[PDB]
RNA sequence: GAGGACCGAACCGACUAAUGUUGAAAAAUUAGCGGAUGACUUGUGGCUGGGGGUGAAAGGCCAAUCAAACCGGGAGAUAG
RNA sequence: CAGGUGGUCAGGUAGAGAAUACCAAGGCGCUUGAGAGAACUCGGGUGAAGGAACUAGGCAAAAUGGUGCCGUAACUUCGG
RNA sequence: UUCCUUGUCGGGUAAGUUCCGACCUGCACGAAUGGCGUAAUGAUGGCCAGGCUGUCUCCACCCGAGACUCAGUGAAAUUG
RNA sequence: GAUGUCGGCUCAUCACAUCCUGGGGCUGAAGUAGGUCCCAAGGGUAUGGCUGUUCGCCAUUUAAAGUGGUACGCGAGCUGGGUUUAGAACGUCGUGAGACAGUUCGGUCCCUAUCUGCCGUGGGCGCUGGAGAACUGAGGGGGGCUGCUCCUAGUACGAGAGGACCGGAGUGGACGCAUCACUGGUGUUCGGGUUGUCAUGCCAAUGGCACUGCCCGGUAGCUAAAUGCGGAAGAGAUAAGUGCUGAAAGCAUCUAAGCACGAAACUUGCCCCGAGAUGAGUUCUCCCUGACCCUUUAAGGGUCCUGAAGGAACGUUGAAGACGACGACGUUGAUAGGCCGGGUGUGUAAGCGCAGCGAUGCGUUGAGCUAACCGGUACUAAUGAACCGUGAGGCUUAACCU
């Protein structure tokens, strides 16, 4: 899972 | 449905003439302006017929002051008091919708001559 | 909704429809009895029924609308040599419906249809 | 009031002498055989039980043809009560037939409404469509959100949701009654009634004015 | 059947050629506006010497219409195209002075008779 | 969506009462042959209501 | 009868949308899309090796593995 | 396993064509069926009056589309 | 590239924080890590109009594949 | 050892600190129209331009365009414009790698529902012999909006301008239910035209395929844009408020005793559901009236004979329906198919013949064909049976009859 594309 | 049928058969005119797609009638309608009653005329060619007994209809379509004006009667309708033929058209067709998209000469109906 | 609507779709298209009728009725007028489904054969009386009611009048027009129907020249030999002359004096109910077993291969409900002098 | 059951023959359209076209429903109103009257004592409140039309007396069961043979009246399709006010009276064996709603004007008319079976929000209730295009995933039709977040953590009753519509019981009131033809058994309302052509139709007279 | 977007055609000499509805007026969320209706317009197009010229905002009532009426028969009157009068914003009385084309027996009320009148056919 | 708890054995039992099959009660007997069949059907044998209708 | 010319099939690509997303498929189908005589495309063999290659440059690619491949050893690294 | 894999052969009617439609020689109906004719999803057809008012955005859909001839603006590196 | 800022003025719209033209107060442009123009090109970013339409007002009906029922075969994630 | 997130869309629900509609007091309230406070939550409470915007400014309406809560409601319901990892550029900061609530173009949105819940629809058993029907109605839900024009009346009030209260009539907007008679949409199951090609030996006539090949009309059903109906009046008890009589307090005082008014809120009146209302109710009708054996003796068990009223199953099916269910019918029959007549639609078939060089035209001929429609007809299928369901239905008291 490229989990980086979660916006924070 | 007997019962419907007999009455709608006691409503219907009995002397409403013959016609078809294609020809040009004048109808007289009874117009009431205010409390006197006057007889009105819409002459046009005939471009479609609906056939149900007292719910028979035509539509008819004339061009009136450079304006197309259609007109949708109902047969048995007291507000028509008489439907006359002046001239009978040649058309291969039941429905002449085609001539709404057609104006001045190529709108010509031939007569029947037969 | 459904109300009053005629027709079994049986999952097919019009196209396919017609030309499984066309193909049944034709081994029908053959054989004169058939094995199918029970929802097939009650679907199949308002096929081969007109076809013996057209045949009961010879003439070329009719030989030429049952060509158009069956597109078989054989059946509409025997339709208008033979059916026609036999059921001539019936009107109508030239078939007749027989429930039989269900079908081995997938517990379809299958019939006979056959014609009613056979 | 008393009212009458009839049967919904169908529609048709009355041509008036200035030209006025009404759509009328033609209900058809056999005469009204009573069957049994209650009152106060026996049964608590004041009715009268009326039958109409005509029964195979193959389908008509033992019960059934023994209550209608107590009575002495011939045995109809079925049994409607009608609640009587105070100062009406009737009696056992007494025929009422359309001629009733000679001077009524106005009516209400109860049938079972025409089925639709399963129905989605969007015709059952006239929910909104989501976008037709836009970017939009399978959800067309769906009904979209049905509640909150944790509080209150549940839907709630009554939540507009698809299911069974149509065939049920619908009264249409102040119908405006047009004709009534006692040689034909014929009554005429103005407009349009529930139920498909065929169905049973309960007539009375308006509650309202 | 006019709503907000909808051309029109002009049916007096005010000086419009071509006008747009942008309010049906007369309720809230009033979606259409039949025969005999007043609607809020803007002129779009105009002849280069008229009494209006383009971009005005001016109240505006249909005259005829491709839906039509009805009759109490039920019959049905249609037209090939709508077409509306101009009024004055505040007076709504006529801009123009002739009408053109046929118009229809809705508009006979004491706040159009001087379009019956200059009309040159009511059917 | 799966469940969060395993189910027991006692509430698949009660899911699975709805699941019996049905016996037939209705076996006719051919008035001529007198063999059973199904009730508005031909026999084994080619029988119906009492007549041969299919001789195979 | 020139052209990193033009329109457009094969052929090579991958811009949009729907679908699928325990897929028919660990990157695809459908309908539209770009290039299509050239800095084109492709079969067969060969050469370049891991702090090394190759890169019309994206830290891209080097056997579904890449800001240092894989396999075996040091090795039971070390882990407040 | 709706993906991938180089070369060779190239019929008829229409067509500029190895495009497309229908056919020949040749080969196939793609290893679950049978019913019914609900919501809702997928792929399509049609739609009164209106006509981008939808939306972040004319996304998607609709639309245009061939041959011959007449005719074609600003601008320009004189080719477009 | 401009924070204040939707700067101010003109145009286009009934109404324009976007666009186009212009001003100059350039927080914090600028000359080969180029300045400023520029025909032709672009599956490039933005904006306006005509055609066209189920995008929408406001959805209706139809045709197919599923979903439903009968027979056969028969998964999965999760689970004190 | 993961509680997905700004705005929109769909769908809401609640509060009341009320935007409109209803009722009142004061006004520096002449009337119209305002201000301000008190009571009141039944219903309702814009469309567009700009922008990702929520807001805001603006255009034009409306009776009005309410303020908040609900994970700043709602991504196992949708979008993905804002924000937004990896690409790239600008301004700027740093020698630099790089950095920036500075900017800009680009940038993968998974889940077949076990449980609670909600919407619908069935099976079981209970309700005390069994069965078939019609009800009463504890309780529950739906619904409740409003403009304008006219008469009272150009009356009240006002210098004039202007312009009412109360009350009555009509006609609209939004919303809801029903229906298909009318106007229309759909109508791949009806008719016709037509391009290409293939076939039926050939001419003629037809059929397959090309999105139903492209089209033009259209039956029934379904339907809205079509056309009928609706919100109530009335009654009870009240909110704020206004009062009658009346003392404590010789007066006064709406209140403490007694008495009356008083609103879209409350309870009813309108519509629907409703006896699993386990408190399981009522009324009407219908069927069943044989003999033995044993045990541990009681609402006992077993045996042969008996099998009702009614039901279920099977079949033909439906304006009923996902499956169940519900409705009509099964030869004492119109239940479906077919057939017969009518209708409706399309629009003058084929064959033959005559005119023409020909394509074509004309006569036969408003012809032929015609789905779901209407009225008829036992021609086809709806079977003689079998199956479930019993054999008078507990105990105690009370009142009448014997
Ligand atoms: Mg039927
Ligand atoms: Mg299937
Ligand atoms: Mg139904
Ligand atoms: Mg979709
Ligand atoms: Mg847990
Ligand atoms: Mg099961
Ligand atoms: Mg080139
Ligand atoms: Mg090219
Ligand atoms: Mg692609
Ligand atoms: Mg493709
Ligand atoms: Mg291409
Ligand atoms: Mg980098
Ligand atoms: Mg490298
Ligand atoms: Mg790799
Ligand atoms: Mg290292
Ligand atoms: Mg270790
Ligand atoms: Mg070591
Ligand atoms: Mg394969
Ligand atoms: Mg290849
Ligand atoms: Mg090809
Ligand atoms: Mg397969
Ligand atoms: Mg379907
Ligand atoms: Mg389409
Ligand atoms: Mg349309
Ligand atoms: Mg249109
Ligand atoms: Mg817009
Ligand atoms: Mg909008
Ligand atoms: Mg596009
Ligand atoms: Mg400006
Ligand atoms: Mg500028
Ligand atoms: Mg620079
Ligand atoms: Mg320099
Ligand atoms: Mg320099
Ligand atoms: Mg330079
Ligand atoms: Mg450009
Ligand atoms: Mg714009
Ligand atoms: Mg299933
Ligand atoms: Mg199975
Ligand atoms: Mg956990
Ligand atoms: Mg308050
Ligand atoms: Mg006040
Ligand atoms: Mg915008
Ligand atoms: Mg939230
Ligand atoms: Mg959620
Ligand atoms: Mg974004
Ligand atoms: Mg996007
Ligand atoms: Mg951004
Ligand atoms: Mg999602
Ligand atoms: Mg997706
Ligand atoms: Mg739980
Ligand atoms: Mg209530
Ligand atoms: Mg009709
Ligand atoms: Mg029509
Ligand atoms: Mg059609
Ligand atoms: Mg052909
Ligand atoms: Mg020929
Ligand atoms: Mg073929
Ligand atoms: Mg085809
Ligand atoms: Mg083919
Ligand atoms: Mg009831
Ligand atoms: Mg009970
Ligand atoms: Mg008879």
């Amino acid at each position: 899972g490229i989990f980086s594309i979660f916006v924070i | 449905s007997n019962i419907i049928k007999q009455l709608e058969q006691e409503q219907m005119k009995q002397d409403v003439p013959s016609f078809r797609p294609g020809d040009t009638v004048e109808v007289k309608v009874w117009v009431v302006e205010g409390s006197k009653k006057r007889l009105q005329a819409f002459e046009g060619v005939v471009i479609a017929i609906r056939n149900r007994g007292l719910h028979s209809a035509f539509t008819v379509r004339k061009i009136s002051n450079g304006e197309g004006v259609e007109r949708v009667f109902q047969t048995h309708s007291p507000v028509v008091d008489s439907i006359s033929v002046k001239r009978r058209g040649a058309v291969r067709k039941a429905k002449l919708y085609y001539l709404r998209e057609r104006t001045g000469k190529a709108a010509r109906i031939k007569e029947r001559l037969n | 909704m459904r109300h009053r609507k005629s027709g079994r779709q049986l999952n097919r298209n019009s196209s396919h429809r017609q030309a499984m009728f066309r193909n049944m009725a034709g081994s029908l007028v053959r054989h004169e009895i058939i094995k199918t489904t029970l929802p097939k054969a009650k679907e199949l009386r308002r096929v081969v029924e007109p076809l013996i009611t057209l045949a009961k009048t010879d003439s070329v027009a009719n030989r030429r609308l049952a060509f158009a129907r069956t597109r078989d020249n054989e059946i509409v030999a025997k339709l208008f040599n033979e059916l026609g002359p036999r059921f001539a004096s019936r009107a109508g109910g030239y078939t007749r419906i027989l429930k039989c077993g269900f079908r081995a291969g997938d517990n379809a409900p299958m019939a006979y249809i056959e014609l009613v002098d056979r | 009031m008393i009212g009458l059951v009839g049967k919904k023959v169908g529609m048709t359209r009355i041509f008036t002498e200035d030209g006025v076209s009404i759509p009328v429903t033609v209900i058809e109103v056999e005469a009204n055989r009573v069957t049994q009257v209650k009152d106060l004592a026996n049964d608590g409140y004041r009715a009268i039980q009326v039958t109409t039309g005509a029964k195979k007396a193959n389908r008509v069961t033992k019960p059934e043809a023994g209550h209608f043979a107590k009575a002495g009246v011939e045995a109809g399709r079925g049994l409607w009560e009608f609640r009587l006010a105070e100062g009406e009276e009737f009696t056992v064996g007494q025929s009422i037939s359309v001629e009733l709603f000679a001077d009524v004007k106005k009516v209400d008319v109860t049938g079972t409404s025409k089925g639709k079976g399963f129905a989605g929000t969007v015709k059952r209730w006239n929910f909104r469509t989501q976008d037709a295009t836009h970017g939009n995933s399978l959800s067309h039709r769906v009904p979209g959100s049905i509640g909150q977040n944790q509080t209150p953590g549940k839907v709630f009753k009554g939540k507009k949701m698809a299911g069974q519509m149509g065939n049920e019981r619908v009264t249409v009131q102040s119908l405006d009654v047009v004709r009534v033809d006692a040689e034909r058994n014929l009554l005429l309302v103005k407009g349009a009634v529930p139920g498909a052509t065929g169905s049973d139709l309960i007539v009375k007279p308006a509650v309202k004015a | 059947m006019i709503q907000e977007q909808t051309m029109l055609n002009v049916a007096d000499n005010s000086g419009a050629r071509r006008v747009m509805c942008i309010k049906v007026l007369g309720g809230s969320h009033r979606r259409y506006a039949g025969v005999g209706d007043i609607i809020k317009i803007t002129i779009k197009e105009a002849i280069p010497r008229g009494k209006v010229k383009k971009g005005d905002v001016l109240k505006a009532v249909v005259v005829r219409t491709k839906k039509g009426v009805r009759r109490p028969d039920g019959s049905v009157i249609r037209f090939d195209g709508n077409a509306c009068v101009l009024l004055n914003n505040n007076s709504e009385q006529p801009i123009g002075t002739r009408i053109f084309g046929p118009v229809t027996r809705e508009l006979r009320s004491e706040k159009f008779m001087k379009i019956i009148s200059l009309a040159p056919e009511v059917l | 969506a799966v469940q969060q708890n395993k189910p027991t054995r006692s509430k698949r039992g009660m899911r699975r009462s709805h699941d019996a099959l049905t016996a037939v009660t209705s076996l006719s007997v051919d008035k001529t042959s007198g063999e059973k069949h199904l009730r508005h059907h031909i026999t084994a044998d080619g029988y119906y209501r009492g007549r041969k209708v299919i001789a195979k």
